[PDB]
């Protein structure tokens, strides 16, 4: 896995490749790390899946009942805190390593966090198994005064830098833009450099091909009238 | 403590045809998680018309395929300039692996070529020297998903005849050149997309009565 | 590996299945587990694959020195021992070996020679040997008898293996059939289980448990 | 079978249009201590090759002790020494390649990790890798330890592929090693901001350069961030 | 010893024109041990079709639990369970079971009764999703499957097309595999019906 | 304990159990029973670990015969199997798990068809023509796959059992010291007591 | 890590490197390591990140609700507190804690917390990783009562080669003065400290 | 392999070995004969790990063959013993050791009386009225220690032996298949085919 | 222990304390770590007392064998001979060996091996338990080309605060001179140095 988190002038930027991967097999091809814990909160994740995903559900419903309990947009260090103390308190078998980021009445923000329970700040930020061919992009380009173009840019380089060099990372690049005083826009599939090629041949077979021994019609319906 | 062994990675296919032979490899190496060489040749012209790669720990497949060319060269020396058969390669490979059989050469080995018949010859070795000739065979990290593809697409394995139901089996017809070429592309682009040591570029080295050619095709570099 | 040899009337009977594994991973359907050393000996195949062909192969070698210094055909007994006497200097080493050494010459008649790697060698009239060995003898101990028909010992030796194919998740693939006599040994074929299972179901009216 | 002790980071290299450069830190570390500060793990033969060493420094000053009793061995019965006859890189390699790989087959290796970088007779350009395990491979970059994960990543946006390498200059090449210098500096915990590099041109030949230093560091920023969250003092 | 290799096994799942295919096959062993040969892997609560690889008591135990909450949800909303609903619900479920799993390999399989969009889904012993356009596989032959499956699957295919493709996609995996096999069966769904074929294969 | 063995006929269902009990070096019986009575027309066989063998079917036998007097009616051979599966598959994760396995021979009244089914210590049921718990199976499947039919009698089936015991008395190394022999059906159970 | 704590004329000043590392990779090399629990009571972080981040955050909630009850506590209290959680977790807990505060009563004091959950009240306080390396100097040349500019070149001085030697130390140097006058946040970067 | 024992009477040495060969899961074999005659008046039974007992017998026997034909004379039993043990006590001490048990049974023609040596693996020789290795003198001296005389006849002996394997047939937990009876006396050696 | 050797203006000082342990037990409070190897060659030893024994006793035999042959060889000569010996033998040996001698031609010579076998030219060298803290004070202190007087105060310091420290390191100070004037051996006791 391959995620950043790179701030900018009026806001912060996100981006995730999209492999998940069993050993050395691929899993899925086209996976969304990228998981909402409220309309201008984003974070990505990486480890272990199924905690990334639950961990963040989880907090972003607390934050939602929150939000509604205070009548107050949510902040991102209210996410930071929940989440930091549930991971704490669970010392690190809860395997999700995330970088939160988001624009609240506060500002914007970027955060990481490890399965262990430790919070950093930064400017930029990169985490899992390509986290080093990212960083090295980002340390390489990044600056005070980003634009909004420019970070989005820096952002999914440091993806692709993943992507090409890092085997636990692959496929797309997705992104998620969260400006001040505008709608965060999630950018589903924002590049496409792995399309495969055309195969050489149909291996669409003749119809009668496979040897059955038994038909019969499945009930899927209900107990019926009459 | 020391571990004297390693695994770089990378997956290989040899097909024999009817009057012609392929063996073809990835050109990825790999540590882990990291990309040492994205063209880094496998797959060797060994002289006598014959091919040879040696899957799995590179610097045991290097070692095995450098001795084995030795191998090669002294058997012209001693036995005036004959030339060394497919089978007689195989069975000379088999005491190269078994010399080292308790510490072992941590390697899949397949060779290709042409028998003294003229027909297409593959061979299959695991690490510490069993052998046996294939008309099919797929070695190293992805060779479980493609080796169930190659039954089914060259030996037309659970492949019957429409209308009579399970009754007549797919006709064993021979597979051309260019019909193995297909074959073998497609199970390294499928073999790239679910399996993350394979990938880069495709080398496959074609054996035929005239001499040994070679062919290169882009692999996704992800 | 389900592999056989049972002396009767008509010489013995040799039949090994086809499938070798590495864990789950079916390696190959078309495994030659019987060794033919000369015209008259065979030799079976269990365990490790390479110790097994190596050292078979191996055993093929020093016969065949035998009968060149002695100007006569090796005994059973005798081929058996070297390959006994090989595995046992090897012995701690860790090579993993089950076979059946099957012959016939004049002064033993028909002779089966159980060899191991622990170093245990063992002459007996019926042996099975490798994963699927117990399902293998059911078979055999309710149907052998010392006067079978060629053609009907044959058969059992296949229907055997068979029934270890069917149970034993590390056999299987297919089956081949060796005949020993008098004047040699004489290949019966290769019988794809896949094609076998069924015929043998419809015609012997057994494996009812089974969907057809 | 042992532990190394003293020993050497990252060495990285690349591939240009007329050769290859290849750089190293100046640390010997004794694990966590940071011990010797004035190291040299280039290691030039004659003027036409570069071999960069990383990990254990007494291994690594063996092999130092072997390349430099080559030179003299080749010289031995030698007209064209310095000439046709001269030792090349790939020659040089082989050699080390060889050791290394007896060395693991004994269970006795040499713990480290080698890049040979050199220019052949016919001009042409060798960069090779191998390790304690025997282990070899070539491509347009190469680095070891950290440099593999974070420079490599770096020189390869340069240098993709083969078809690229006549399209870089000596300039874009020696820009991009020093950058990537600076990145293993920053994220490193075992490096050093002085190193040495080394260039192998087939026209203007060898060019060491010692006591370099990681210069133009980004560090300003640092006074912005404050706690590890919710602190804004 | 690995619970999820004892028993074996295998499920696969596709998506066609209109249409989508689950197929399993039919062992259980105990490891060498071949026990069962009619130890079907598929359920269905409603339309939603639940394939399940790995371990054969939990197998046993989570198909009687998604009845159990299946049964429940319909009393209580008025309609069957739906494809997508269903795949949360058996996440939600293997998640409470973090530290203390199931060793299992779930796959669901569906077409939605009011969009008609054809869906397939996998997940991991703990409940992450796996939400797949074209194909899914599951146990011991997985591999294997994935291998057929990325060279075999093309696009909207048709119903009795889509079944020569997944059939011979198992087969020919569970063949290569020795603790899968022993017979398979496939279900083809439509949006208003469904057939079910038991396959001749090779019984070792 | 050892070896437990079930084969299911066209009208009854048939379990074979074996009479050794052995502490280690000796054998300290050679006649022990190796079923319970669950319902007049419901027998479970059992093996595995010493103590909680008895314990386990014990418990099982008191909760059906609770069952039949609450009710006043006999479980279906298919029911008491789950519910015996669901005690197992709950077992498997307690602190101590029931290291239990078990053959269920029953008559179903209401279908008028014999039931055999196989449940392991897992909570891994199967119903089957024939069955068998540890090595047994091993011997004794490949004998079965050959002669086994449906519509077989009960004395066919006690034929066919003497050849799998056979079979063990021939190829197995430990001395089980013969079996004791009972047969399910529509009369209920009764042991045969010349075997 | 290399931190330390130096008590003075004016009151004491608290010093640290900023490098996180996850064995050899260095995971953040602008970290803040000086953290605030009250307004004039500060803390140095070393060991576990997560555990001290923890530890700091639950003492900065007990230092908040004391103030509200019984006004502001005193740098031995807050340090009481530190050593409680510490003492009592001792098991599970990897934290390096240095304490120190301002009062006007009791001026500058510096309490060090090491891996036990023991408390050491003393004129100065070094720990981390680093701090092995400069035992030697910081002996030699720290004396009481300095002024703040002595005090901010001692620390400087000192951290810098902790940093030098110390692979888990690196970045730049975090200060931070507590006096009567106020806090005041104070950084050193490589350029400045490394040619020292 | 698994039971041997011996028994010394008043004019003969009576040895009894198990017929059965168990590779793990299955018994191979029901008739091996666990015995080497070493010269004509000596016989040797042997029982320990697989390869090394049958290796270990040959070698032993091939040794005293060649004594034999070099003195053109049969070493006394005593001797034949020491020569055993101490290969066993050289074997001990070696980078792999013969992991074998023996009992040593002849007649002494000089003395005209029966011997019984019991050896095992380690070196350790004893002479005995009567012996066993493994499990098997855990049941049987008992008997032994009740109904032996130095006085009884081969006959008695051959009583006294059945009785020795009813009780382990009784007892013993594997089934080693009876065994094979050797008789050692005056006139040499000869096997009890009927027992 | 703690022991280093520094290079001066007219040559060469070695620097050792004098405690051997087993544990925590003194086993001898007044060890001389300073051995003659040649005339002007002496070393430093530390780690294991029987294998740097051992390897000193080869060294010295190496080296009047060379002697005998060749004339006095070079502190270089007298380094390499110790390397071969500790690089060898890197598995069976325990050995950290501070190598010093004073040449007319080539005057003050420090070489430091370490565990690993390496061999490693310095201006000044320090090794042993103890010195690990005074790393950041012997880097800010060193100066080259110092006097004799200088020289003796820069050790007898420096071990001063190994010892201070280092539970590892104690009693008496000794240290060996080496210049073209001859071999002149000191000795401070706790009393003196301890004031320091
Ligand atoms: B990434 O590489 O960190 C990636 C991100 C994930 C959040 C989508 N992680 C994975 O792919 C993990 C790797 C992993 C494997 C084994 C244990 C822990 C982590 N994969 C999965 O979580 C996974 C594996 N198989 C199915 C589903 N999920
Ligand atoms: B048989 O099962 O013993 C079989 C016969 C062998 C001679 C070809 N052996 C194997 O398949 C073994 C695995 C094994 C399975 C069961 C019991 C013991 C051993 N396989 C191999 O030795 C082997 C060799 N090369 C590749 C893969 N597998
Ligand atoms: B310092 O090195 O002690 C430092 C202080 C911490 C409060 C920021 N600790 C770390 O960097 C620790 C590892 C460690 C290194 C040396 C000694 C003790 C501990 N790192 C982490 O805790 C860490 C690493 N990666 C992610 C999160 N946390
Ligand atoms: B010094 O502490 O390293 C010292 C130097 C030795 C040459 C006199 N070493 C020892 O005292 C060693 C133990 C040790 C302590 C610290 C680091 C490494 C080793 N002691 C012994 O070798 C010893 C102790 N008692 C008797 C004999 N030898
Ligand atoms: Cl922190
Ligand atoms: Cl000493
Ligand atoms: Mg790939
Ligand atoms: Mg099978
Ligand atoms: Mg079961
Ligand atoms: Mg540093």
């Amino acid at each position: 896995t391959t995620i950043v988190g790179v701030k900018f002038n009026n806001g912060v930027v996100i981006a995730a490749d999209t492999r998940s991967t069993q050993g050395p097999i691929v899993a899925d091809k086209n996976c969304a790390k990228l998981h909402r814990i409220s309309p201008k909160i984003w974070c990505a994740g990486a480890g272990t899946a199924a905690d990334t995903e639950a961990v963040t559900q989880l907090i972003g419903s607390n934050i939602e009942l929150h939000s509604l309990y205070t009548s107050r947009e949510p902040r991102v260090v209210s996410a930071l805190q929940m989440l930091k103390q549930h991971l704490f308190k669970y010392q690190g078998h809860i395997g999700a390593y995330l970088i939160v980021a988001g624009v609240d009445p506060t500002g914007s923000h970027l955060f990481s966090i490890h399965a262990h329970g430790s919070t950093d700040v930064g400017y930029y930020l990169s985490l899992g198994s390509g986290s080093l061919a990212a960083m090295a992009v980002l340390e390489s380009h990044w600056k005070q005064d980003l634009t909004k173009e420019e970070a989005i840019k820096l952002a999914s380089d440091a993806i692709q830098a993943g992507i090409w060099n890092d085997l636990g990372s692959g496929s797309n690049v997705d992104v998620c833009v969260m400006e001040i005083g505008k709608d965060a826009e999630y950018l589903r599939n924002y590049l496409t450099p792995n399309v495969r090629e055309e195969k050489q041949k149909s291996y669409k077979f003749p119809r009668g091909t496979t040897a059955v021994l038994k038909e019969s019609i499945v009930n899927i319906c209900d107990i019926q009238e009459e | 403590q020391f571990n004297p062994y390693g695994d770089n990675g990378g997956t290989i296919l040899g097909i024999a045809g009817e009057d012609f032979a392929v063996l073809a490899g990835d050109t990825r190496n790999i540590t882990d998680y990291s990309i040492n060489s994205r063209y880094e040749p496998k797959v060797f012209d060994c002289g006598d018309n014959i091919v040879m790669s040696a899957n799995g720990f590179a610097a045991d497949g290097d070692a095995l395929v450098k001795r084995f060319k030795n191998s090669v060269k002294w058997y012209h020396f001693d036995h005036n300039d004959k030339k060394l058969s497919i089978n007689s390669a195989a069975r000379n490979i088999q005491h190269l692996l078994y010399g080292k059989r308790f510490f072992p050469y941590y390697v899949h080995t397949i060779i290709a070529g042409l028998d003294e018949d003229g027909k297409g010859a593959v061979y299959s070795f695991d690490p510490v020297g069993s052998y046996e000739r294939e008309q099919c065979r797929a070695g190293g990290a992805a060779a479980s998903l493609i080796m169930p593809f190659l039954d089914n697409q060259v030996n037309f394995k659970n492949q019957y005849e429409p209308g009579t139901n399970g009754k007549v089996k797919k006709p064993l017809k021979y597979l051309s050149v260019e019909e193995v070429i297909k074959l073998v592309r497609d199970s390294f682009t499928s073999a790239t997309e679910r399996h993350i040591q394979v990938g880069d570029g495709l080398e496959i080295l074609i054996v035929t009565k005239d001499g040994v050619r070679k062919e290169f095709y882009e692999l996704k570099r992800d | 590996s389900t592999t056989l040899a049972f002396r009767f009337q008509g010489g013995i009977i040799v039949a090994v299945d086809s499938r070798a594994t590495a864990g789950n991973w079916v390696a190959s359907q078309t495994v030659k587990k019987v060794i033919e050393i000369n015209p008259f000996l065979l030799g079976t195949m269990a365990g490790g694959a390479a110790d097994c062909q190596f050292w078979e192969t191996w055993l093929g070698s020093q016969c065949r020195l035998h009968e060149l210094r002695e100007k006569e055909r090796i005994s059973v007994a005798a081929a058996s021992k070297i390959l006994s006497n090989l595995v046992y200097q090897y012995k701690g080493a860790g090579l993993s070996m089950g076979t059946m050494i099957c012959g016939y010459t004049r002064k033993e008649g028909p002779t089966i020679y159980y060899v191991d790697s622990d170093g245990t060698r063992l002459k007996g009239d019926i042996f099975c040997v490798g994963s699927g060995q117990t399902f293998a003898y059911g078979v055999l101990d309710s149907n052998y008898k010392w006067d079978l028909s060629v053609e009907d010992a044959l058969y059992l030796g296949k229907r055997s293996i068979l029934a270890a194919a069917h149970r034993d998740a590390y056999s299987g693939g297919s089956v081949n059939l060796y005949h020993v006599t008098e004047d040699g040994w004489i290949y019966h074929g290769n019988h794809d289980v896949g094609e076998l299972f069924w015929k043998v179901k419809e015609e012997e009216g057994s494996f009812n448990n089974v969907i057809g | 079978t042992q532990q190394p002790i003293v020993t050497g980071t990252s060495v990285i290299s690349m591939k240009y249009d007329n050769g290859v450069i290849i750089a190293a830190d100046n640390l010997g570390s004794y694990g966590s201590l940071l011990r010797f500060n004035g190291v040299e793990r280039l290691i030039p033969v004659g003027d036409n090759t570069v071999v960069g060493i990383s990990g254990d420094i007494s291994d690594m000053q063996h092999i130092e002790r072997l390349l430099k009793d080559l030179v003299t061995e080749n010289a031995y019965d030698n007209p064209l020494a310095d000439a046709e006859e001269a030792l090349e890189p790939s020659y040089i390699f082989e050699y080390l390649a060889t050791v290394m790989y007896q060395r693991r087959s004994k269970m006795n290796p040499l713990w480290n990790a080698i890049i040979v970088a050199g220019v052949q007779s016919n001009g042409d350009q060798f960069l090779r890798y191998v390790n304690l395990l025997g282990v070899t491979y070539s491509s347009p970059t190469l680095a070891t330890g950290f440099g593999a994960h974070m420079a490599n990543p770096l020189l390869r946006k340069v240098v993709d592929r083969e078809s690229d390498i006549p399209k870089t200059t000596v300039q874009v090449a020696e820009e991009a090693i020093v950058n990537a210098m600076r990145v293993l500096y920053y994220r490193d915990a075992r490096s050093s901001r002085n190193f040495s590099l080394a260039i192998i041109d087939k026209n203007t030949g060898l060019t060491f350069k010692k006591n370099l230093q990681v210069e133009n560091m980004k560090w300003d920023f640092a006074k912005d961030i404050k706690g590890y969250g919710t602190q804004k003092i | 010893s690995d619970p999820s290799s004892i028993n074996g096994g295998i499920v696969v799942a596709m998506t066609g024109k209109d249409c989508v295919a689950i197929a399993c096959d039919l062992r259980l062993g105990s490891q060498s041990l071949g026990v069962s040969n009619k130890f079907e892997k598929i359920f269905h609560y409603g339309h939603v079709f639940l394939g399940i690889t790995g371990l054969a008591t939990d197998v046993t135990t989570l198909n009687e639990m998604f009845r159990y909450k299946t049964n429940l949800y319909k009393l209580k909303e008025e309609r069957a369970i739906e494809p997508e609903t269903f795949t949360q619900l058996v996440s939600s479920s293997l998640y409470e079971r973090r530290f203390g799993p199931y060793f299992v390999g779930p796959v669901v399989a569906g077409i939605n009764s009011k969009s008609g969009k054809p869906f397939i889904a996998g997940f991991d012993l703990i409940g992450c999703i796996d939400e797949a356009k074209d194909f899914i596989v599951s146990g011991t032959a997985s591999d294997q499957l994935f291998g057929m499956c990325e060279s075999l699957y093309e696009p909207n295919l048709e119903p009795e097309d889509l079944f020569e493709t997944i059939s011979q996609a198992l087969l020919n995996a569970a063949d290569r595999d020795a603790l899968s096999g022993w017979g398979a069966v496939v279900y083809i769904i439509k949006k208003d019906e469904v057939v079910k074929r038991y396959l001749k294969m090779r019984q070792d | 304990m050892d070896i437990i063995l079930g084969i299911r006929v066209q009208d009854s269902v048939i379990l074979a159990s074996s009479k050794a009990v052995t502490r280690g070096i000796s054998v300290l019986k050679d006649s022990d029973d190796k079923t319970r009575q669950l319902s007049p027309h419901t027998l479970m066989s059992f093996a595995g670990e010493a103590g909680d063998t008895v314990q386990f079917a014990e418990y099982i036998q008191a909760n059906i015969q609770l069952y039949s007097i609450r009710e006043d009616y006999e479980l279906s051979p298919q029911a008491v199997s789950s519910f015996v599966r669901q005690e197992l598959a709950k077992s498997i994760r307690s602190r101590r798990p029931y290291q239990v396995n078990v053959l269920i021979g029953g008559y179903d009244k209401k279908k008028n068809k014999p039931e055999l089914y196989q449940i392991d210590y897992l909570g891994t049921k199967v119903e089957l023509p024939y069955g068998a718990h540890g090595y047994s199976g091993f011997y004794t499947f490949s004998l079965l796959d050959h002669h086994y039919r449906p519509d077989m009698t009960t004395e066919e089936g006690l034929d066919l059992l003497k050849l799998c015991v056979q079979e063990l008395e021939k190829r197995m190394p430990m001395d089980f010291k013969g079996v004791i022999v009972k047969i399910v059906d529509k009369d209920g159970i009764r042991q045969v007591d010349d075997f | 890590t290399s931190i330390m704590a130096v008590t003075f004329k004016d009151g004491v000043i608290l010093g640290a490197d900023s490098r996180t590392t996850t064995g050899a990779y260095i995971a953040n090399r602008v970290t803040d390591k000086l953290t605030r629990v009250h307004d004039k009571i500060w803390c140095c972080r070393s060991g576990s990140a997560a555990d001290t981040q923890a530890i700091a955050d639950i003492v900065q909630y007990h230092l908040e609700l004391y103030t509200s009850q019984y006004g502001t506590p005193s740098t031995e209290t807050a340090a009481s507190v530190f050593k409680e959680l510490c003492y009592e977790n001792k098991d599970n807990l990897t934290a390096g804690i240095i304490v120190a505060g301002y009062d006007d009563k009791n001026k500058g004091e510096v309490y060090t917390i090491p891996l036990g959950g023991s408390v050491h009240k003393l004129p100065y306080a070094i720990a981390g990783s680093g701090s092995t390396f400069i035992y030697g100097y910081c002996d030699k040349n720290f004396r009481e009562n300095m002024s703040k500019e002595e005090t901010v070149d001692f620390i400087k001085h000192s951290l810098s080669q902790a940093i030098k030697w110390d692979g888990s130390s690196g970045g730049v140097i975090r200060m931070v003065v507590l006096t009567a006058a106020g806090v005041e946040r104070l950084i050193f970067y490589p350029d400045e400290y490394e040619q020292l």
